[PDB]
């Protein structure tokens, strides 16, 4: 659902996140054009269950950031409440520091635009969208409630994706086929 | 596709999606290259032009023979051409297509 | 676009498909009830790239097999392109035998129906779908083309989903809280 | 939170989601729990009620204190019961949440 399409311009959100060093600051995915981008939805803070997920990405940012990559999460708590889940000891369920943004969508706006809204339940599927240094989307990738992500699948997708478009930084051959060319006897 | 077999420079090769190489499966179309050439088939060539009438080469198949040509340090490299448009390229890439001129 | 949605009943397809006999038949997904599907887009029969991700899902069959789970491919090829297509040599840039069934989708109709139509030109997107036996969609994976899936992702989304699954089979608890059963 | 702290069978507790124990935390609470147990916390269990009125009992955190008293072969656990519904553990579980009785 949604207006994520493959090939075409990603969304663009505005939204409150929480930066890595606590602060609240406004922010664009539009910000982050030149660099590749993993933006990743998960539906609730605080729930029951460790976000053993968020900081399996948080934990390898560095990773990402080796191919000039630029991780974002996403849910639609606010970003008060993203802060405070910051600021909870995982022994607590909470998420402790974390080495990406957290964006807030409280209007369900972005996920309703990236078309990974729970609409019974008011809340984000397992989203994951892979958007290039273009801001063009090259990824979807959703799950149902109970199953999480992989990093290393991730990683491996943005490295394939870079690979073919570092490909494409070609110039005119430069030789001509005729009968020339011909391969000899 | 184009009717003779052309000796395409390699270095004039775009090959823009990663292949996996059997250094086993390398080493024996080196030697058979060398003993036979006959025998290993042309890979397959897809001659695109650019908006302003650049000429690109582009290989998407022939990885081995591709790397065993390479590795017996020839210049050019047996091929079908196979005249494609940009419309034909964007199936294999799609947003990873370049704007060729 | 498309009516693929998390937690729904999978859309429906009938389809001509090659099974891995080489015969035709018309299938479609509801057939499947009762077991897991992995059903999986490809844009198109006999390019110049070779079909390394369908012959890996193929090659790997038994894998999803021990998962009562059935691989599903297609294209919006015809299914006598299908059958050409397995019936050439892999050296020739073909598909060679297959353990998995392939439908075809020449109306475009199961690839707009799954989001992964490419409209412009007429061709799906890499998708993959993870249905489970009561024909719920339960995960959406779609690659743009330069880009193939991994067999072994897969395989870890589908004993996840079907851990969860295995524990819900569940009857009620005959315990209950009271003051008797707060720790001494 | 029900106010006080209930002993909550072993046998009744539904673990739905995958955890990774490290059986070195493992011990290390199972020794723990011998030597004073007062000072590992108890874990929270939803308490769900079924459409015609059984009780459902889940837990989705304390992995490594459930597999320790386990090891201990406890009757119960100490937990915090959370009195929660159907529409509450279809954000753990999705489309298999059951259809709980
Ligand atoms: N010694 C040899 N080893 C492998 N193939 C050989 C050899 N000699 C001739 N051939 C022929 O060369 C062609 C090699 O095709 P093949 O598909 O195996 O590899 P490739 O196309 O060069 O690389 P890849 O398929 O990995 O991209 C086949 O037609 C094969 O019959
Ligand atoms: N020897 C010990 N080892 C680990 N934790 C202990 C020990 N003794 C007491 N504790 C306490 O028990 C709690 C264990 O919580 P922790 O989050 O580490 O594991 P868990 O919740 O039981 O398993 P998991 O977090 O993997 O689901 C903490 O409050 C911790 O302070
Ligand atoms: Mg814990
Ligand atoms: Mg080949």
């Amino acid at each position: 659902s949604g207006n994520a399409k493959i090939g075409h311009p990603a969304p663009n959100f505005k939204a409150t996140a929480v930066m890595p060093d606590g602060q609240f600051k406004d922010i664009s995915l539009s910000d982050y054009k030149g660099k590749y981008v993993v933006f990743f939805f998960y539906p609730l803070d605080f729930t029951f269950v460790d976000p053993t997920e968020i900081i399996a990405f948080s934990d390898r940012a560095e990773e990402f950031k080796k191919l000039n990559s630029q991780v974002i999460g996403a849910s639609v708590d606010s970003h008060f409440e993203h802060l405070e889940w910051v600021n909870t000891p995982k022994k607590q369920g909470g998420l402790g520091p974390m080495n990406i943004p957290l964006v807030s969508d409280p209007k369900r706006t972005i996920a309703q635009d990236y078309g990974v809204l729970k609409a019974d339940e008011g809340i984000s599927f397992r989203g994951l969208f892979i958007i290039d240094d273009k801001g063009i989307l090259r990824q979807i990738t959703v799950n149902d409630l109970p199953v999480g992500r992989s990093v290393d699948e991730t990683l491996r997708l943005v490295q394939a994706f870079q690979f073919t478009d570092k490909h494409g930084e070609v110039s005119p051959a430069g030789w001509k086929p005729g009968s020339d060319t011909i391969c000899p006897d | 596709r184009i009717a003779a077999v052309h000796c395409v420079p390699l270095s004039v090769l775009i090959r823009p999606l990663p292949s996996v190489l059997d250094p086993a499966k390398v080493q024996s179309l080196v030697d058979t290259i060398r003993e036979d050439p006959d025998s290993v088939p042309p890979i397959d060539v897809l001659w695109i032009k650019g908006a302003q009438g650049g000429d690109y080469f582009y290989s998407f198949g022939g990885a081995h023979r591709y790397a065993a040509y390479q590795q017996l340090q020839r210049e050019t490299i047996p091929a079908k051409l196979v005249q494609s448009t940009l419309s034909d390229l964007r199936v294999y890439l799609g947003a990873s297509t370049p704007d060729l001129q």
